[PDB]
RNA sequence: GAAGCUACCAUCUGUGGGAUUAUGACUGAACGCCUCUAAGUCAGAAUCCCGCCCAGGCGGAACGAUACGGCAGCGCCGCGGAGCCUCGGUUGGCCUCGGAUAGCCGGUCCGGGGUCCGGUGCGGAGUGCCCUUCGUCCUGGGAAACGGGGCGCGGCCGGAAAGGCGGCCGCCCCCUCGCCCGUCACGCACCGCACGUUCGUGGGGAACCUGGCGCUAAACCAUUCGUAGACGACCUGCUUC
RNA sequence: UAGCGACGUCGCUUUUUGAUCCUUCGAUGUCGGCUCUUCCUAUCAUUGUGAAGCAGAAUUCGCCAAGCGUUGGAUUGUUC
RNA sequence: GCUGCGGGAUGAACCGAACGCCGGGUUAAGGCGCCCGAUGCCGACGCUCAUCAGACCCCAGAAAAGGUGUUGGUUGAUAUA
RNA sequence: GCGGGUCGCGCCGUCGGGCCCGGGGGGCCACGCGCGCGUCCCGGGACGGCGGAGCGAGCGCACGGGGUCGGCGGCGACGU
């Protein structure tokens, strides 16, 4: 119905530094820096505040789509914020059937290796994205811990896992087995 | 004379109108960069039609009868060829007059390239709608040259570089030359005179 | 020295969408593109300069290969500023994508 | 960035259209297309004009909504739109493209002239300046 | 039963990259939550396209040889003279990449950030430059130390996608009216008339006389050959050791 | 409502048959088979998938999908 | 049929309009991105994203049914108790 | 009290009667003064005819005038 502006608001903690150059987003802030594109949009990116940090996400007239489209904006700056601030950690509890999966890891955390795979002899090799590392965790078992800055990053390595680990051919309500993604959370706890 | 345009940007039905309309009239006109024109709706529909495009062949002999290139600048050759009236001699003059090109070649490296406004994707198109590449069409089905002329093209954009910076070095010292004194006299004429 | 006549080019009759009439002829002149610009070259005298290989020329000095069909500018045509033109001989038809001089006599300066 | 926008009580140029350059200014927004103009000394009539047939200006003023002409006049003559517009680089291009139209060809044959004058001195003075480069550099 | 043809009747070989459909997903609003989607990202196959494999276009490259003999004939440079054919313009623009909810210019600091300008663009194609210069002579004001064209010489390659003009240095036959402002006198003033002034020392073809540098062959037929053949066509040999 | 679906109702096809006579009566050679090339999908199998009253195996329903296959025979002139 | 001409790309019946040979002006039916004459008006409002978009009486294709894809509209029901 | 016709008074209206009897700038294709022929009106205006009375005549010219003329002007050879 050709609305008159949609604004978002995003508060930015002293810890972090925002800087534009256009559409381009770069957050720098303790645990590295990140940077994006928000070239497809056309949504305009404005921030005020000596010290202060606020950022606003204002759109203009549009369409019924592109006020949908201006609240992605906000959360994926808020996604951005979270990931410099404290980090993404995806922990997945490897759910085996009678055959258990023996997962290491090669190239410094970057290569998931996947063995015994419910009896399949084929072994599994799944790379990771440049900016994501692997783990295997203490005191519990079988659960692999991913860490990152990049939400779409780390879940799109998780998938990659959970997709690699895929039961073919069969009816899947039964053999219940595959790396699946247990807890979604941070790194820096407590905040 | 010859009309040399940019293909950076423009839509492929608009600017062969506008060439087709004035290569009628005689004026030799030159399309280069045809690697670039946007072609508006969404890129798998665009590979779907040309697609379909190819699937459109003779079945008694494929040779004698339709021909379908893969590189976008006689893509561009065809597109005017079917609105031209190629089977009489005025259109037929008028392809010959006509000359396409993908990169830039070196004579038209030196020689000044012309936008057309009325063709551009961002006065025609509504900005949140899709688009293609033919260039990206073109390598993915068929042309495989994508790679040499993307290469030949980020060299002539170094040697863009390098003309430009001193082209703007002698800018700066015209102006200041300008800025310099004893010319005013004949500004006295000029700024009233529209300067 | 210096050119005094207007360029134009001939870009066909004066026709509907089959049938053509030769009597009339269109004329993409150069700088005009409107109803209200073509006004001032209502009443110029045009003329189409060809070659041959015998000898019909002008008295200006010296006997030439240059052959012209003279003809002048009748009225307007359509909201682009094209010229109709009624020539004494009609257009050889090989003149279409060519150009025809518009030189600035009688009109009313 | 968006440095300009329509407003209640924004002076705008007007390109196209029956009044072409002459100023109007925006009282309010009919309905996203069309907004109600007026003019107190510009010699344009109060009236509804688009906004693609108008110019957005950077000068402002403190228009009430709805206000009479009278009130319009003098929050006009309280800004001194005229003096300040007249003293303004781009009232000086549009003065200029008004003048190339009101050209003749005796100022034509003087701006030729003067033309041919200033580029024989800026050639003569762009090669001494590069001579005197490349003196510098030499050593 | 030799040679040669032939047999899934003997033997050998048949090969990978991309974008993606269906589908499963990631982030994420619409719609506080949810969601594979609305803008965006991922995986994705006998489908599609290309690679590999075939014949290569009224398609283009690089290189060799380019006509002896006794008169000959033929190329490159710069030449003056005439003449037949063909058709088109009457100055050329020697260039930033990229965006359009953004971008241009100038500039201390370590290609980036801060700062200063301009912005319906004037560091602008509603533009810039030799330019509307018919020519000559005298005589003076302003600008001008590069001089200003080159039958010029020598070095550099600038540029490889379809390249030939431009820049620097040292001299040369010389020019200080190579341009704007003023004075002077003339050149066809062809007495009212068109196709006039142009990148033209225009494109190619046959010959005429002169200067210098050079060039001294190759196909096709005939014959032979079989790895080839309906006929053509294809691969081949020919020295006096 | 996995798979089915009566009583009713809405469509596609010319792979059957029917209806008309519009072309052909100074002729368009009338069945089947053999051989041979191309195309379609309303997919039998193969490749990638979703759903079951899918535990496995074996089946059924669908989607993208015609690239490649889709027999040897006794009978009948056979189409069947 | 016995009938040309301008549109419907092509047409027996459609839409205008009926025909001696021509010049000038105008118009119908129709159209003005290029073929192919004409919007190259700084045309106005709004709808539509369609992995089978859509494009003008006869005319050369389509229904019952369904859509939290978007745009209006009607009847209602909640909410500072 | 609600309707139909008529009469009498007042208020308007670049209204109509060339509006008139008598008084205190512009336009009109509108003209024999002497005096005497009838109608109308208050010595004067309109009309048929006579008392005045269209008296002298087509002289020349321009014609937005029964379908244009110039009493306007140029230019070229032995291969056009
Ligand atoms: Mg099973
Ligand atoms: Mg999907
Ligand atoms: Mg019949
Ligand atoms: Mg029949
Ligand atoms: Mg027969
Ligand atoms: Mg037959
Ligand atoms: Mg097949
Ligand atoms: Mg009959
Ligand atoms: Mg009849
Ligand atoms: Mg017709
Ligand atoms: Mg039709
Ligand atoms: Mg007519
Ligand atoms: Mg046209
Ligand atoms: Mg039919
Ligand atoms: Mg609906």
């Amino acid at each position: 119905m050709k609305t008159i502006l949609s604004n978002q608001t995003v508060d930015i903690p002293e810890n972090v530094d925002i800087t534009l150059k256009g559409r381009t987003v770069i957050v720098k802030g303790p645990r590295g820096t990140l940077r994006r594109d928000f070239n497809h949009i056309n949504v305009e990116l404005s921030l005020l505040g000596k010290k202060k940090k606020r950022l606003r996400v204002d759109k203009w007239w549009g369409n019924r789509k592109e006020l949908a489209t201006v609240r992605t904006i906000c959360s994926h700056v808020q996604n951005m914020i979270k990931g410099v601030t404290l980090g993404f950690r995806y922990k997945m509890r490897s759910v085996y059937a009678h055959f258990p999966i023996n997962v290491v890891i090669q190239e410094n955390g970057s290569l998931v290796e996947i063995r015994n795979f419910l009896g399949e002899k084929y072994i599994r090799r799944v790379r990771m994205r440049p900016g994501v590392a692997c783990s295997v965790s203490q005191a519990q078992k079988d659960e692999l811990i991913l860490e990152g800055n990049d939400i779409e990053l780390v879940s799109n390595s998780a998938a990659l896992i959970q997709q690699a680990t895929t039961v073919k051919n069969k009816d899947i309500r039964k053999f219940l087995d595959g790396i699946y993604v247990s807890e979604k959370g941070t790194v820096q706890q407590a905040d | 004379q010859v009309l040399v345009l940019d293909g950076r940007g423009h839509l492929l039905g608009r600017l062969a109108a506008i060439v087709a309309k004035q290569v009628l009239l005689g004026r030799k006109v030159v399309v280069v960069r045809c690697e670039g024109i946007n072609i508006s709706g969404n890129f798998y529909r665009n590979k779907l039609k040309y697609l379909a495009f190819l699937r459109k062949r003779m079945n008694t002999n494929p040779s004698r009868g339709p021909y379908h290139f893969r590189a976008p600048s006689r893509i561009f050759w065809r597109t005017v060829r079917g609105m031209l009236p190629h089977k009489t001699k005025r259109g037929q003059a008028a392809l010959d007059r006509l000359k396409v090109f993908d990169g830039i070649p070196p004579p038209y490296d030196k020689k000044k390239r012309m936008v057309v406004p009325a063709a551009l994707k961002v006065v025609r198109l509504k900005p949140t709608r899709k688009f293609a590449y033919l260039g990206r069409l073109a390598h993915e089905v068929g042309w495989k040259y994508q790679a040499v002329t993307a290469t030949l093209e980020e060299k002539r954009k170094e040697k863009a570089k390098i003309h430009y910076r001193k082209k703007k070095q002698l800018m700066r010292l015209r102006k200041q030359a300008e800025k310099n004194v004893e010319k005013k006299i004949d500004k006295y004429t000029e700024v009233l005179k529209t300067h | 020295s210096g050119r005094l006549w207007s360029k134009a080019i001939f870009a066909g009759y004066k026709r509907g969408l089959r049938n053509q009439r030769e009597h009339t002829a269109l004329l993409k002149i150069e700088g005009v593109y409107a109803r209200d610009e073509t006004e001032f070259y209502l009443g110029k005298r045009c003329a189409y300069v060809y070659k041959a290989k015998n000898n019909t020329v002008t008295p200006g000095g010296k006997p030439n290969k240059t052959r012209v069909i003279w003809g002048k500018v009748t009225r307007a045509h359509g909201n682009s500023g094209m010229v109709r033109a009624k020539f004494r001989s009609n257009l050889p038809a090989k003149a279409i994508g060519h150009r025809i001089r518009v030189m600035l006599y009688p009109s009313r300066i | 960035v968006f440095r300009r926008f329509v407003e209640v009580g924004r002076v705008a140029y007007v390109s196209f259209g029956p009044h072409a350059g002459k100023l109007v200014a925006i009282v309010d927004v009919i309905d996203q297309n069309r907004a109600l103009v007026d003019g107190p000394c510009t010699q344009v009539r109060r009236q509804a004009m688009p906004f693609k047939c108008m110019q957005l200006t950077d000068f402002i003023l403190k228009f009430p909504h709805s206000a009479h002409q009278k009130y319009v006049r003098q929050a006009w003559q309280k800004a001194d739109i005229n003096t300040k517009w007249a003293a303004t680089r781009w009232a000086k291009k549009i003065e200029a493209r008004e003048r190339k139209a009101k050209m003749t060809d005796f100022d034509r044959f003087k701006v030729m002239k003067a033309k041919k004058m200033r580029n024989r001195i800026i050639k003569n003075e762009v090669k001494k300046l590069q001579k005197a480069a490349l003196l510098k550099a030499s050593p």
